[PDB]
């Protein structure tokens, strides 16, 4: 079957690894062993058409500034998130997709803009702007919730649609 | 019969403090989420109607953690003998209810792992050794959880565009019928997919839309993207023997859509028509035939005095059919907005529950409509060239709405401006093969 | 035996609603913080690796000041004769916890001096005659807070640079084993100063890991610094004959890096050549030997399949050694974000131990690697060199980013334009003295 | 042994006679008599090589501002200090650095920036700014808490440092 290299990129502190987490996980299934294979491997079925999907989530290791060159070339496709609480989170969205565009060589890489929701917090970042900002860069918006794991599949399913609509 | 002290149970009796009915079942119209609980469990008969409405609506009045811990306090009747007619019935219903729960609402325990915990507790504190074996049918659900056409369906139809020529699509190349078709197709697939739980609650008005609604906004996006296509397509075609041509295939469309009876694609070309950019095209209509300004005009209609003929329209067809989901947005909001959450009554607080059924009749009407499908072949490439469609590009809503205008003001300048001449764009043929089937 | 009434101790006994254990000593999964600390102090038995972990990783579901006052509450233990077995092996395990609280974990006290004094007065408190005594170990620590080789380690290698001439010291003028050499005490010496308590809670991430993880984020900033002066140093190094010479050094220090497992060092190169601005220098790499081709691309291998051969490759090796970093911070981090806090049972709430166990062993892990030092000689201005390199100048992150990437594409422009000649930087022999030590 | 004269700048109001309080105490230590010769001179041990510190803190002067060259004047190494929940503290230390460089008639003096914080307020003075703000200035940029001592010694012994490779 195909694999799909999927890499998540985004600011820390905000909880950006709950989105690969929820998505490698069951109902009930709370456990995570960041070791397994099974941890950043899933099949999944996408219209149809069954698949592999292989996704590097770095997350902890921000600091480590000049090694996002290295990790960002490793992946077809991705997923730029930030937290819908926190606005810094989302204006680091347009370096991020400079950086992953520079990488790629190239000015249309398959990529998918998250917005991610902690119920704790209040929203700072609102739907139209976000949808706004996808709108520019020609990419999909999709906004999930890391309590209720709503919208974490589409993420990920967009993302592989827009590799193979490529 | 003789229930316990009251200080144990649901025990209170039946008040104006408690229950207000309206003026065989007796239809709740207010009353205590105890009240309410109770009569969802009621012993003296069951109410699958009220049971039906009560879990589509209550999230606007209790929490589902606390729902589920409602009714074990219901479960878990303490005896005071004849309680066979009243502990056997009354954790019979409670159970009914769980399993319409599990069935009909599982996003509910999708999104909370916990209360999914709490309800398989529950279920395995079951003892009745008969009731066991029933509750099994209750487990199995949870475990679960984790149309032959008399006729052949119409041939696919072509134009100017062969099959597999995606280069070359494009709204005077595909076939005015096809046209329609597919995207009744798209059309009806996205509409029969929204939840009831995307509209419960005006959820698609609140700062969470994109979570709690995703399946309505990506139909009412489709909506917009193709009523702009239309202005776009006008609009960009400068010369006015094309711009006339491509205005007509568009009314095809339009006559299409209605006998397919698909009422988002109509009001989607009469929004196009009466937009800025092309309603004032005055050039462009008079050399639109009669026939035609008729079906539009006739199309027009259905919007006049707030919809009444196309509500009226709309309850004389037999189905399949899409319909046009704004007036439901509407009428749902509204009735939330416009109507108390609770009522009060000798200074106590009793739930509005007339309010949630009315939204539920609502709901209910629009999962009618999402039965029946279309007797229709699919074309894969036709669908994914309109899925695709992308009108705005990177700009945003006024950039790309005031360049319609100023696209409409260069092609048709006003009055005591001459009216110029612009080139080709087209070059193939502007006949349109017709709307009626090959064979 | 007869413990006290429950209304006077942690005398409630085990159940579901307590403590899980994991499926001779029994592993805890979860429970109260009170049959925790029960545990922590168990009569039956002593629990040393119990205590290592709870005393490690307890700030994330207790305070300190909390945990004192529950210490104290377990101590002063009420009669009801037989509590020989339960009073005197109880208060002594409170004591034994103690000890290895301020023992290995001072910091709590060197942060809040009521927590020590609260610790002094505790102590004082004691009354065994006997106690006294044996407890005055316990006052000896407190108050305290407030390797042959065998061969003599290889000679220091010297280049073109003569020692004790510092403005002469540089990527080419240093000797390439030495450069490796002194990278790898300055980054061993780095990364054996981190403490658990920098990386327990995920503490780097949130907004005060300046204050927490201060040794941390500096080996991180070091690490940057030398990918960066990497980049620079080629990038910058215009001619294209120098800049062969300049990458194959860097291959060289590469080579030693891996003949010390110094895995922080290979893993800066390896981010360094395939950063953006030299990853694309085709000319360059395209005059690099073949066998350090393959050494770097041996050493890019380390990385892939997310680190499956570093992985392997760590546990194969004797060390000392310099592990990277990064992998351990993903997986505390993960570890923490991706399981509960708290397991829910009978509708009690029980801490998730297992949790914090899992992270316990990731931090002794990194400790493990704290222990054997470098058999290497210390070089005082060479190390002084690189401790003062400052790539970024008082350029932000993104501006120097971007002026090496223009750098890159000023000395290989894109393909359809020709490689332009550059002037000689460089007026020393760019030979390389060799891998190989003198004898 | 060798004495160096330190000088600590910073805005009033905020508290930053913590850090140089905080210094000269020891554990269980919370006396402080602002009028002995103990009370801002400290002998320490840096890297070995044993030193003493003169330490200048005019806090609750800050009036006196006409008098601020005078006592600039003073030192050989100085601590510009922020509080981290006082953004307009934060935005003072421009000019507190240009008044420095001014009195000593020199572009590179030994100076560190410390940002002080205080457990009460909520940040709003993110690492991050004030990191780029130490790198514009080609200067160490340090954090410390005023409720748990963490950073202060590293604070004033990374001036010393400063004033040592100077």
């Amino acid at each position: 079957m195909t694999e799909y290299k999927l890499v998540v990129v985004g600011a820390g502190g905000v909880g950006k690894s709950a989105l690969t987490i929820q998505l490698i996980q069951n109902h009930f299934v709370d456990e995570y062993d960041p070791t397994i294979e099974d941890s950043y491997r899933k099949q999944v079925v996408i219209d149809g058409e069954t698949c592999l999907l292989d996704i590097l989530d770095t997350a902890g290791q921000e600091e480590y500034s000049a090694m996002r060159d290295q990790y960002m070339r490793t992946g077809e496709g991705f997923l730029c998130v930030f937290a819908i609480n926190n606005t810094k989170s989302f204006e680091d969205i347009h370096q991020y997709r400079e950086q992953i565009k520079r990488v790629k060589d190239s000015d249309d890489v398959p990529m998918v803009l998250v917005g991610n929701k902690c119920d704790l917090a209040a929203r700072t970042v609102e739907s139209r702007q976000a949808q706004d900002l996808a709108r520019s860069y020609g990419i999909p918006y999709i906004e999930t919730s890391a309590k209720t794991r709503q919208g974490v599949e589409d993420a990920f399913y967009t993302l592989v649609r827009e590799i193979r609509q490529h | 019969r003789l229930p316990s002290a009251d200080v144990y149970r649901f025990a209170e009796p039946d008040s104006e403090e408690n229950i207000i009915f309206e003026e065989g079942i007796p239809i709740i119209k207010a009353g205590t989420v105890i009240k309410l609980i109770e009569r969802l469990t009621y012993h003296m008969y069951a109410d699958p109607n009220f049971v039906r409405t009560f879990l589509t609506t209550y999230r606007s009045f209790c929490k589902p953690q606390e729902l589920l811990s409602l009714i074990i306090e219901r479960f878990e009747i303490p005896e005071p003998r004849f309680r066979k007619e009243y502990i056997q019935p009354v954790q019979l219903r409670v159970l009914n209810v769980c399993r319409h729960w599990v069935e009909h609402h599982f996003y509910d325990f999708e999104r909370d792992a916990y209360l999914l915990q709490r309800m398989e507790e529950f279920i395995g504190t079951v003892r009745g050794k008969a009731m066991k074996k029933w509750v099994e049918s209750i487990t199995k659900i949870i475990q679960r959880k984790k149309i032959t056409f008399q006729s052949s369906p119409p041939t696919v139809e072509w134009h100017i565009s062969r099959p597999g020529h995606i280069e070359t699509f494009d709204l005077l190349t595909l076939h005015p019928i096809e046209i329609a078709r597919q995207l009744t197709l798209l059309e009806s697939d996205l509409y029969r997919a929204v939840q009831p739980s995307e509209l419960v609650g005006s959820v698609w008005t609140k700062e969470d839309k994109e979570i709690n609604s995703p399946n309505l906004l990506k139909m009412i996006r489709h909506t917009t993207n193709l009523t702009l296509w239309f202005e776009k397509c006008i609009v960009e075609t400068e010369n006015l023997e094309e711009r006339v041509a491509v205005v007509s295939r568009i009314i095809e469309i339009l006559q299409v859509f209605q006998e397919l009876n698909n009422f988002n694609g109509v009001l989607e070309v009469v929004s196009a028509m009466n937009s800025s950019p092309v309603y004032r095209l005055d050039h462009t209509f008079e050399q639109i035939p009669s026939r035609q300004k008729k079906i539009l005009e006739e199309a027009h209609e259905l919007s006049e005095d707030h919809y009444k003929k196309y509500l009226a329209k709309l309850r004389s067809i037999n189905p399949p059919c899409v319909p046009f989901f704004g007036i439901y947005l509407t009428n749902i909001l509204k009735t939330e907005e416009g109507n108390p959450e609770v009522l009060k009554r000798h200074g106590k607080e009793l739930i509005n529950f007339s309010k949630r059924r009315k939204v539920a009749e609502i709901t209910g009407e629009i999962q009618q409509y999402q039965n029946q499908p279309y007797c229709l072949r699919v074309e894969s490439d036709i669908k994914r060239f309109f899925e695709n469609l992308n009108p705005m590009g990177n700009s945003m809503e006024k950039e790309f709405t005031d360049y319609l205008f100023n696209k409409s003001l260069e092609i048709e300048p006003r009055n005591p401006k001459p009216l110029p001449r612009f080139p080709k764009k087209y070059s193939y043929p502007l006949k349109s093969p017709g709307v009626r089937p090959s064979n």
